[PDB]
């Protein structure tokens, strides 16, 4: 795989 | 003061996610502690996502203290966008409280952001990138002068490589909020300073990265977000052909795969492999380093570091995630500003 913002 | 949240450790070191408590009486959550963003969100009880029907929502009518609003909530992550309103409500964590903690109330995401038994997320940098606009949980409180000292300290437990490891792992490590565990931790703190105009994620920059002792072109270095909430190594696709191409058979999984941006190099070959921040080189374990073989061809695993174009909008060019962060010890701190890491006990 997750990758967390933009 | 000081507290700690208990990690849980999903999916193979996937994702760390630790215990909120929000609205009165309190409704705890599972959810995943972001340091590569700035919103606190929980699925909440109207949700028609068939995960929200599986995992536990926040019910906003059984809370006392619940302040709602028609202000659209809306954040976008490099694995999916999550939707709802905005609402405000006393929380709690690792027995700290904020009192009218603006958070969103998610009621959409696209596909597979998370599920059970996670019910959302806990950004842990800074105020500027929040979608929301509220100051963070954490923010709030080293503001506050509530901590002993002004940092959280991050000890991610690694289950890569333990073939007996469950998807669950509720010894998953720990964050320290306002301070750091010295049980954790061996010899000194090595902390990158980050000035007034890099609080945004938690970031620092790349000085260098070695691969089968070969020093990579890392070009104008990278700065990089040090992101407990992403899983592996995200580089720009150059850099990533360029590390690959040290390791000897290693190719570009093909498109086709259903694995583009992913590579993959022979699996009986160990990869020595470190980044260097502050002046020091921190090695990646070869557990860390090699997720398994994606395909049928089973003389092929594929690298922690995978190929992610950035926005030209964005600060920073790399995301070092949770496969670089469980070789280290690391302290996000308040202020000064800083990232430190330590070799762990
Ligand atoms: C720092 O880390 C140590 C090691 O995980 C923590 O030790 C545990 O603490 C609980 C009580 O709080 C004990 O009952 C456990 O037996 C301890 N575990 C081990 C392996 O020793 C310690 O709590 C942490 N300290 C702070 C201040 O967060
Ligand atoms: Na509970």
């Amino acid at each position: 795989x997750v990758v967390x913002a933009x | 003061a000081t507290g700690t949240v208990s990690l849980t450790d999903v999916g193979l070191d996937a994702s760390y996610a630790g215990q909120v408590s929000i609205g009165t009486p309190a409704q705890d959550f599972l959810v995943i502690m972001d340091s590569g963003s700035s919103d606190l969100w929980v699925a909440g009880s109207t949700c028609t996502e068939n995960f929200c029907k599986q995992t536990y929502t926040f019910d906003t009518s059984t809370s006392s203290s619940f302040i709602t609003s028609s202000e659209a909530f809306n954040i976008t992550y490099g694995s999916g966008d999550a939707d709802g309103t905005l609402g405000t409500d006393t929380v709690s964590m690792a027995g700290f409280t904020v009192s009218d903690q603006t958070f969103g109330v998610v009621t959409s995401t696209s596909a597979n952001l998370i599920s059970y038994p996670l019910s959302g997320l806990m950004g842990l940098a800074w105020k500027s990138i929040a979608s929301s606009g509220a100051t963070p949980f954490w923010q709030t409180l080293a503001a506050s002068g509530d901590w002993d000292s002004p940092e959280m300290g991050v000890y991610l437990k690694r289950y890569r490589g333990d073939n007996t490891a469950s998807q669950i792992e509720t010894d998953g490590g720990q964050i320290l909020k306002g301070g750091l565990n010295t049980s954790l931790y061996n010899g000194s703190v090595n902390y990158i300073s980050i000035d007034e105009s890099e609080k945004d994620y938690w970031r620092i920059p790349l000085e260098a990265m070695v691969i089968q002792g070969n020093s990579v072109s890392i070009a104008s270095n990278p700065s990089c977000a040090i992101d407990t909430g992403t899983t592996l190594i995200g580089v720009p696709s150059q850099t990533a052909n360029r590390i690959y191409s040290q390791i000897a058979g290693a190719e570009a999984l093909s498109a086709s795969s259903g694995y583009e941006g992913y590579y993959q190099y022979p699996c009986d070959t160990e990869v020595t492999v470190s980044l260097q921040f502050g002046g020091m080189s921190y090695s990646i374990s070869n557990a860390d380093m090699n997720l398994g073989s994606f395909t049928r061809d089973t003389s092929m695993c594929t690298g922690a570091f995978f190929a992610m174009d950035m926005s030209s909008r964005s600060p920073v060019q790399w995301i070092v995630g949770a496969s670089f962060i469980k070789n280290v010890y690391t302290a996000f701190r308040y202020n000064p500003a800083a990232i430190g890491f330590a070799e762990l006990v």
